[PDB]
């Protein structure tokens, strides 16, 4: 029940490359050596649970 | 009347009080003895400072200045050593002693010995964010301490209430560029763009019902002083008050 | 939950729920033990109303 979209500017580093989206954008930019950033914008979904147990959410 | 001395004290409020004395050469006294020195064929003076000491004036006390000092001797110069005080709460103006020992010089003899001591009071005297309504004081339990490396991290907004309906309010970050001498337009645009796009706040409308964790990720570098954007909002009309506090370098 | 040698699994209680963790234990042998001695007080100072208002079997 909300939504927000945020651009991207930092190339990042290899020692932090363990959360899913930064290793996705780095892995996508290992090839195609004209783009670096400012073209891989980042949208912020916010899931909310109106129920009574945990869910696993891929 | 050979070496003018002054003490400057600066009030570092997040630490001790810092006060530094400063020796100088006193030019209106140097041309005096320069006249008789070049009468005796000497270009500049050779005053030797052999025992310089600041003592904490009390019934009896003494301190030690916050770096190292040798036994030095200079011609036409100025030196300034710094000693750390203790940052008082309210209304106790401390005093110091500041003794010194200038030893003059002549042709390998006739060292006319001098000494001086000017005792005076060392009080020049020129992070809780209060709610400004009902003393709902906020303080981060680790403010101004964060060397992140574009990783996740957690902070702690320890809210302190009246303990009278203590479940009221919601945080949020407002990732939106605020809508604002043409380079005064551009510096405000770069400030408002790097504020509203550099960090994310992974728990957005967290709706706190008295600690919090507030995980961020922080996707651009640079020293973010004062961490703006991170507003709260409360049961009344608009308690849109800031935190105004906490900082993080991100490299 | 750790017993003296029984170690349970890793459950997950979410926010306000109950989750009955079931623990085994053997019985305690009556002839091997003694269960008819008075539980001691910490102090040895007060008289503690030494005329204790209790019978034999209730004690």
């Amino acid at each position: 029940p909300s939504m927000d979209i945020i651009p991207l500017n930092e190339l990042f580093s290899s020692q932090v490359e363990n959360v899913d989206w930064i290793e996705y954008v780095m892995s996508k930019i290992r090839a195609e050596s004209n783009l670096h950033s400012r073209d891989f914008i980042l949208l912020l979904l916010d899931f909310r649970n109106s129920w009574i147990d945990g869910i696993k959410l891929n | 009347l050979l070496n003018m001395r002054l003490r400057n004290i600066s009030l570092k409020s997040e630490h001790c009080i810092l006060s530094s004395l400063d020796f100088q050469t006193s030019k209106a006294s140097e041309q005096l003895t320069k006249k008789f020195i070049y009468p005796q064929e000497h270009n500049s003076f050779l005053k030797l400072n052999f025992q310089e000491i600041s003592y904490k004036l009390i019934d009896g006390t003494s301190q030690i200045e916050l770096d190292p000092i040798c036994p030095l001797k200079v011609p036409l110069t100025a030196f300034s050593y710094d000693s750390i005080s203790a940052t008082f709460k309210l209304v106790l103006l401390p005093k110091s002693t500041q003794p010194h020992r200038v030893k003059i010089t002549l042709a390998y003899e006739l060292e006319l010995h001098p000494n001086l001591k000017l005792p005076v009071r060392t009080s020049w005297e020129t992070s809780l964010v209060n709610s400004k309504l009902s003393n709902v004081k906020f303080k981060f339990i680790n403010s101004n301490i964060k060397v992140i490396k574009g990783e996740k991290f957690t902070m702690r907004l320890q809210i302190i209430n009246s303990s009278s309906s203590p479940l009221d309010l919601v945080v949020y970050y407002n990732n939106t560029i605020n809508p604002i001498t043409l380079e005064n337009q551009y510096q405000l645009h770069n400030k408002y763009r790097k504020i509203a796009e550099g960090i994310i706040l992974l728990s957005n409308d967290y709706k706190i019902p008295y600690f919090a964790d507030l995980r961020f990720i922080g996707i651009m570098s640079g020293y973010y002083g004062t961490l703006s954007g991170l507003k709260v909002l409360d049961l009344n009309t608009n308690e849109l008050i800031e935190v105004g506090n906490g900082a993080s370098v991100l490299i | 939950v750790q017993f003296e040698d029984f170690t349970s699994n890793e459950y997950h209680v979410e926010a306000s729920h109950t989750s009955r963790i079931i623990v085994p234990i053997k019985k305690i042998d009556y002839k091997k033990y003694n269960f008819e001695n008075t539980p001691i007080p910490r102090i040895f100072p007060g008289r503690q109303f030494i005329q204790s208002g209790l019978n034999e079997e209730q004690t």
